């Protein structure tokens, strides 16, 4: 009997995804994408690229 | 945030017998995919069963 296998796969990943927060005058805090201000006050918004 | 997801998968088993006799086929491969990172290391995998 003859077992035989062939496998073939390719995959690509590209793009960014952003997060983080800003602050204005200790009066208002704007956050992007679930960044809690209760852990960060002056840490400005970051990014992440995958390639 | 917004996105558009679309995926297809088409699979087929083949098998033969004689007439008036039973037969069984079953199969399960595990498909891996490359999570981004080699020292920051992790995997994820899905088994795909058929009977």
């Amino acid at each position: 009997l003859w077992i035989v296998d062939l496998n073939k796969s390719d995959l690509e990943r590209l793009g960014t995804s952003w997060s983080g927060s800003i602050t204005i005058g200790d009066k208002l805090g704007v956050s992007l994408n679930q960044s809690s201000i209760s852990t960060l006050d002056g840490s400005r918004f970051i990014a992440a690229v995958n390639a | 945030l917004e996105e558009k997801k679309q995926a297809t998968v088409v699979s087929r088993p083949v098998l033969l017998t004689q007439e008036n006799v039973p037969a069984i086929f079953d199969n399960n491969r595990t498909f891996y995919t490359k999570l981004i990172g080699e020292r920051n290391v992790a995997l994820e995998h899905v088994t795909y069963g058929t009977m």
